């Protein structure tokens, strides 16, 4: 029920509302208005805060408002005191060079961990936070892996007498940008879907 | 005293660190430090074909890998529309819970013997043994299985499967009932396990300590029956849970999950009718092996299919499943191309260790060991 | 040793040197047999590899122990590194030979025994309290406090259970009124089997001897697991060897003398054979001690100190004086056996509600 | 719960006297089922023709990009597949591979298939990469399995018995159930 | 004194430290759920001589990698290594720790001879327990002088003893 | 990033590095003996890069056995590296192809690439 109170709320101030017809949706809320709302978020019944996950979208086909996107799960347990279920997303674009944004471990706990994963896989810092830590990366690792100007780093497979491989140049896997080995990719190899 | 509990000693299983802030017998608190397992999943993924990624959805959570290949499938299913035999459902169920019985052995073994008695590792882990056979009667392997697929399991059982299981059905039930008596009924365990381990859930939820440790203080949150996602809505299900949230409850209420668990694999098992395998669509399912010889175009999309793979829209897909350590999903961002833009994994193990420094804070020093092994953390889903 | 004879000190050397290499032996195939034990508790079964019993596979186990580098730690104490394993092992080894295994003159001629003081149970307790001394020193001079303090809670609980031991072994010492093995025993064989007449301090002394490192405080600790212990964990081919051996020697020095001061030493009252029944029920106490090291679980330190120190240590005292007062008044014999039947049917009932 | 320290010691002592449940390898065969995943093998045709055409599509669906297929061109007179092209050089990266099952699903001419060997255990990288003359059905051990067979004079002894080889093995010689 | 210098005593020592092998873990990954497996009641590595578990490392003579080795790790395990007595093997376990594996990335190290001398290299994913064993017993004949390679070489007794440790 | 030495010249590279290496404090520094083939080191080769993390060293493929004197010098460079203080010695498996044009990549791209694969090693196995 307060999803849909979340909705009829964020509609009104003109925000966007994602919906894939999978079940999922997404109300994408400006920066400014990120901590109010989602403090407010909090007070309208979110328990539990599910995830922080971020996004670098450097090699997406299409283009993006901004090159990172960190989007936080809030959900309601439907066991708990007043349990609904509602469970949502909301995306928060944050441009390359303004890896800023509040935290929510003053809101929910669970972001201490969460947020600091972020800061070392992307360059992303995340304000007000106890202790910003790397926490996966060595700590004399330079850089943050999973943004897309990271490089995976692979290394040769090894044989008998000097045959080698380099994976980048083995796979027939394509990525969305890669064109392909024929002049052009279309139908099921531009993006494929079945009508149930 | 900061004392440094290093990696891997004294004797801490799932490579791990602490500071453990100490003066005395008391712990003051706990700062645990991670990453010591860092393998690059999330990375990985963005460079590997849609069907090369199964290989790889195992190996983050190795205990309970079904659940990683479930909600791997699942994703990918919603992403481009798979359609999924029922009796493809049924056999991921029974999996699902199978390799959920093995997990939680594992758990409950581990736990005992790193405080406690080394025997009772034995007798539940050489009940692991007979299940793990099972596995490789259908998949060749122990763990780290490649059955599942895009649109159900890969290829149909054998005739000498569901005998063994029915024969491990009927000795189980009084298993776990052994391994119960010995434990509920605790003279010195009571002692040990019934005050410790803290778990009020206004902080449990404000840390997200989602992985059944948190219906151990009585909240009834299942991803099984909060969000229905394999069928289990069609399942006769009773849910355990703890009065106070401690390591006694916890451990009953994991004991009751899995006899829970057995008596779902015998409810899949009797409703079970014969039929398909997976979704046939061509673009999601290679040609069967038998007209490789016949048709021309199975040529072409059995070798297309096996290289390049398929190409799923361009979207954005999440799903949540119940593990043996709680909510699980891979938020799965694909740009229409062969290999995921980027696979994001909701690491259940990940939120319910935050909570670790509330536990064991003001708790005694040789129960960190237990209340660590009782949280049930697998290091592969934490550093990951 | 007022009716016994003295051996020459010649014998009594050459008695010596086989009693301790007899413990050797004793304790490298209990080893073995512990081993098994505990894998048939747990259906898996041991070692029918390098045997065909395994009764060679202590010999690799030795061959290993030497030439595994004999390793000095820096940051330790030159001297007390090397020192203290022998502390350990001397004020181990000994204590063993005043348990009589026969009636005089069952050693073939001589004695069954090595040496028979007057004053036994006192040698006993000093030399127990060496053990103690040699642990947690070995703990200190590691120079590794995480070691230290498992030294510590080690030192510390022996300790306590070392105080209860002279409460537990007080009660019998007013029946008999003498301090050495062989009147004790003697006793036994007139009167018979005196944990009857004294159950409760009988158990009082048992439990100690669990906390003797034997199991179940089972935090003493070993550095696995737990805050790592003491007086290992820096030694690596000789000296950590010495330190299981004198461990073990302790163990089965208790799970010998249980039956000799309170039940049965050999004095069968059927068959009266000198060493067989003293082994068979120094057999039967380990087998029972293996059956708790495999089927319990650990007390933390804590609840350990609590239950020596609160409810062992005042019953014993509480059993001795009242073994006190019916002694002096000496008034029967029979009423300390009424008595202890009577606890133990009380000590039982209690068990099964 | 005092009584239930004494049902604890009597469970134990039940399970003591019952002695059996264990498997002494090697001295008794591990029982491995059908579908299990091993060494691989290259099957050939009853012709006698080898199966592997060289077409590199079992190393398409590695995962770590472990099989080299160097294909050649067959030779009319002594052909050794049945198609125009063959597989020259035909190695696995033991180290490399991961054993998915991948390979033999992806396998037009069902020439690369998972066996049943487990006993690779190797002490030199460069003698873990198995090769075609290494994995043929013909052959009969792992490599330091053979090794030792010359250095010692005694045959192969594999480590595991099933009850039948699959289909997909045909060929392939392993020991059944009990049927020697 | 290295269990050299006589033709019967260095033979009996090799027997000795043969079946004296006694296992320290370092458990990493899934290979390690593999190696605790190789304990249960259908194979144990329990009966050779290795039943007994230290987890100092001052007190074992074989250290088994079993699993993935990341690089954050990488110096910790190195320093268990450099503090063992002598007399030790190091056995890699497992694909990630033999070679790279399929995580040929940033992250793992892709042979663990890197930082530790590897003794004997044993594939699988995870290597069987019985595989375990086959390795195990092939240290066995390795310690033994019964080791060759596929060119010929018999292999020394010890890895870690041709090393210059720095 | 500066570039000393010369190809397939050890004792050369090596006493051009020991010039330019001089009072440099090592003990921060991040050494990178980059080479091919993870199990051949009888025929190996060499190159080094050395991030101080205020400025970059190179040295091209001249060192390891492959060259004559090139194992001692080999031996000579990392008991060098050594006595300055260095604690952290990586080595990196590239391609051969790969060996020749990283080092005339750019020095941010060769920089980013060698530290992100390189792995940890015993300078024992180059001493
Ligand atoms: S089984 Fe081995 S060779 Fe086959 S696809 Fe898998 S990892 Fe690659
Ligand atoms: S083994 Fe099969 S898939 Fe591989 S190259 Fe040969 S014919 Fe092709
Ligand atoms: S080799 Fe396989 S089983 Fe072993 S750690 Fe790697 S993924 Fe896990």
């Amino acid at each position: 029920m307060r999803l849909e109170r979340v909705l009829e709320e964020a509609r009104a101030k003109g925000y966007p509302i994602e919906d894939n017809g999978l079940g999922n949706l997404w109300v994408v809320l400006p920066r400014e208005r990120f901590k109010e709302e989602m403090a407010h978020y909090k007070a309208m019944g979110f328990n539990f805060l599910a995830d922080i996950v971020g996004l670098d979208y450097l090699t997406y086909p299409d283009p993006r408002p901004e090159r990172f996107a960190v989007v936080y799960e809030l959900v309601s347990l439907p066991g708990w005191k007043d349990g609904d279920g509602s469970r949502f997303f909301v995306r928060v674009y944050v441009p390359e060079e303004d890896p800023r944004l509040p935290t929510v471990t003053d809101l929910w706990g669970s972001a201490n961990f969460l947020e600091r994963e972020v800061y070392d896989l992307f360059g992303i810092v995340f304000e007000g936070h106890p202790d910003l830590r790397k926490i996966l990366t060595p700590e004399d690792l330079e850089g943050h892996p999973l943004r897309k100007d990271y490089p995976l780093g692979e290394t040769p497979t090894l044989f008998r007498e000097g045959r080698y491989i380099i994976p980048a140049e083995f796979r027939a896997a394509l990525t969305g940008k890669d064109p392909g080995l024929t002049f052009y990719k279309g139908g099921s190899r531009k993006g494929y879907r079945s009508l149930w | 005293m900061t004392l440094n509990v290093g990696p891997q000693h004294p004797s801490t299983h799932g490579v791990l660190r602490l500071m453990v802030t100490l003066s005395g017998e008391e712990v003051l608190e706990v700062v645990p430090h991670i990453g010591y397992l860092h393998t690059g999943f999330e990375k990985t993924m963005e460079h590997r074909t849609y069907l090369q990624n199964i290989t790889y959805t195992p190996r983050m959570d190795y205990l309970h890998s079904f659940a990683h290949d479930l909600a791997y499938a699942l994703a990918v299913e919603k992403l481009l529309g798979a359609v999924v035999p029922p009796r493809a459902e049924t056999i991921r169920v029974i999996l699902n819970e199978l390799s959920r019985l093995a997990s939680h052995l594992v758990f409950l073994g581990t736990g005992l013997l790193d405080l406690g008695a080394l025997t009772p590792f034995f007798y539940a882990f050489r009940e692991r043994e007979t299940i793990l056979d099972l596995f490789e009667w259908v998949t060749g392997q122990r763990f780290h299985h490649n059955y599942i697929r895009i649109g159900g399991v890969k290829e149909d059982l054998p005739e000498e499967f569901v005998p063994e299981l029915k024969k491990l059905l009927e000795v189980l039930p009084h298993r776990i009932d052994e391994y119960e008596a010995l434990f509920a009924e605790s003279p010195i365990f009571y002692e040990r396990a019934r005050g410790v381990g803290v778990i009020p859930p206004e902080v449990a939820i404000d840390l997200g300590l989602t992985g059944g440790s948190l219906r151990a203080s009585g909240v009834n949150y299942d991803v099984r029956k909060a969000y229905p996602y394999s069928g289990y809505e069609t399942y006769t299900f009773d849910v355990p849970l703890g009065e106070r949230g401690d390591v006694f409850d916890r451990m009953l209420v994991r004991i009751r999950e899995m006899r829970e668990s057995v008596k779902i694999i015998k409810q899949a098992l009797e409703r079970l009718e014969p039929g398909p395998v997976r979704d046939p669509n061509p673009q999601i399912t290679p040609p069967p092996r038998h007209l490789l010889e016949t048709s021309m175009e199975a040529v072409i999309y059995h070798f297309k299919h096996y290289t390049e793979g398929f190409h799923p829209p361009k979207g954005e897909v999440y799903v949540p499943t119940e593990s043996a350590r709680g909510e699980l999903g891979y938020y799965i961002v694909s740009d229409g191309g062969s290999m995921p833009y980027r696979v994001k994994v909701r690491a259940p193990s990940f939120v319910n260790l935050q909570s670790l420094p509330y536990a064991c804070k003001g708790e005694q020093v040789p129960d960190m060991v237990a209340i660590i092994a009782s949280l049930d953390p697998v290091m592969g889903d934490v550093d990951r | 040793t007022w009716s016994y004879p003295v051996d020459p000190y010649w014998m009594v050397a050459l008695k010596a040197l086989l009693v301790v290499v007899g413990l050797l032996t004793a304790f490298a195939f209990m080893t073995l047999i512990e081993r098994r034990l505990l894998a048939r508790f747990q259906v898996r079964m041991g070692p029918n590899r390098v045997g065909p019993f395994g009764l060679l596979q202590p010999l690799a186990d030795a061959i290993k122990s030497i030439f595994k580098e004999d390793i000095v730690v820096a940051q330790a104490d030159r001297f007390l590194f090397v020192l203290a394993p022998l502390i350990s092992v001397v004020f181990a080894l000994l204590a063993f030979g005043l348990i009589p295994f026969g009636p005089p003159g069952s050693f073939f001629g001589y004695q069954p025994w090595v040496i028979n003081l007057d004053l036994g149970i006192l040698y006993l307790f000093a030399v127990s309290e060496l053990a103690v001394y040699g642990i947690f020193l070995s703990g200190w001079a590691s120079g590794s406090k995480y070691s230290l303090l498992g030294s510590l809670r080690s030192s510390a609980s022996l300790i306590s259970y070392e105080l209860g031991l002279g409460l537990a072994l007080l009660a019998p010492v007013l029946l008999v009124g003498s301090l050495n093995l062989n009147d004790i025993v003697n006793w036994q064989k007139e009167h018979g089997w005196l944990f009857l007449y004294a159950f409760p301090a009988f158990l009082v002394y048992l439990i100690a001897s669990m906390a003797e490192a034997a199991r179940t405080p089972f935090d003493l600790p070993e550095a696995e697991q737990e805050l790592v212990g003491g007086y290992h964990t820096e030694y690596s081919s000789i000296k950590w060897a010495l330190f299981q051996m004198a461990e073990y020697i302790h163990f089965i020095t208790a799970s010998a003398l249980i039956p000799t001061l309170f039940l049965g030493g050999w004095t069968m009252p059927v068959l009266e054979v000198p060493y067989l029944w003293m082994f068979l029920k120094i057999a039967f106490f380990l087998f029972f001690f293996i059956w708790i090291r495999a089927t319990w679980f650990r007390l933390r330190y804590d609840q350990l100190l609590r239950f020596g120190w609160g409810f062992l240590f005042p019953l014993a005292l509480l059993w001795f004086l009242v073994t006190a007062l019916v002694v002096a008044l000496d008034l029967p014999r029979t009423y300390l056996l009424y008595l202890s039947a009577l606890s133990f049917l009380v000590l039982l009932g209690a068990v099964l509600y | 719960t005092l009584k239930a320290l004494a049902q604890s010691l009597g469970i134990t002592l039940k399970y003591l006297f019952s002695k059996p449940v264990t498997v002494p390898y090697p001295d008794a065969p591990v029982a491995l089922k059908p579908r299990f995943h091993g060494r691989h093998v290259l099957t050939r045709h009853p012709n006698g023709l080898e199966k592997c055409i060289g077409c590199s599509l079992c190393a398409a669906a590695c995962p770590a990009y472990a099989i080299y297929v160097e294909p050649a061109e067959n030779d009319p007179e002594n052909p050794v597949s049945a198609g125009e092209r063959y597989a020259k050089v035909y190695e696995i990266n033991m180290l490399r591979c991961i054993f998915c099952g991948l390979c033999e699903e992806a396998c037009p001419t069902g020439a690369i298939v998972l066996g049943y060997d487990f006993e690779m255990a190797d002490y030199e990288y460069s003698d873990l990469v198995y090769g075609k003359e290494d994995m043929l059905v013909d052959v009969v051990g792992t490599k330091p399995q053979r090794r030792e067979a010359k250095r010692t004079g005694k045959p192969v002894k594999v480590g595991y018995v099933v009850p039948y080889v699959r289909p997909e093995l045909e060929g392939f010689k392993a020991p059944t159930e009990g049927g020697k | 004194r290295e269990g050299i210098l006589f033709t019967t005593l260095e033979k009996l020592v090799a027997w000795g430290r043969s079946n004296s092998l006694w296992p320290a873990t370092f458990g990493l990954a899934c290979c390690a759920i593999e190696m605790m497996a190789s304990t249960d009641a259908r194979n144990d590595l329990a009966r050779f001589g290795s039943e007994v578990f230290r987890a100092s490392p001052r007190q074992a003579d074989v250290m088994i990698v079993a699993g993935r080795l990341s690089k954050k790790m990488a110096p910790v395990m190195r320093r268990v290594w450099e503090q063992m007595p002598d007399p030790k093997w190091v056995i890699s376990m497992g694909a990630c720790a033999s070679s790279g594996g399929m995580f040929n990335n940033y992250a793992i190290v892709q042979n663990v001879d890197s930082v530790v001398p590897v003794d004997v290299y044993v594939p699988g994913c995870p290597p069987r327990p019985e595989a375990l064993i086959y390795a195990v017993m092939q240290l066995q004949k390795k310690v033994r002088g019964q080791a060759y390679n596929e060119r010929g070489e018999r292999l020394p007794p010890v890895a870690a003893w041709k090393r210059t440790r720095g | 990033m500066v570039r000393v030495g010369m190809r397939a010249a050890p004792r050369v590279s090596l006493e051009a590095l020991k010039a330019a290496l001089g009072g440099l404090k090592l003990s921060e520094a991040k050494v990178y003996l980059i080479t091919d083939w993870q199990d051949k080191r009888d025929q190996a080769r060499y190159a080094l890069l050395l991030h101080t993390g205020k400025k970059d060293l190179l040295v091209p493929d001249a060192f390891g056995p492959a060259f004559p004197g090139g194992e001692e010098a080999l031996s000579e460079l990392v008991g060098l590296l050594l006595a300055q203080g260095a604690r952290r010695f990586y080595e990196a498996v590239v391609s051969p192809g790969e060996m020749t044009a990283l080092l005339d990549l750019p020095p941010e791209e060769l920089l980013k690439r060698v530290m992100a694969i390189a792995n940890p090693t015993d300078p024992g196995i180059y001493l």
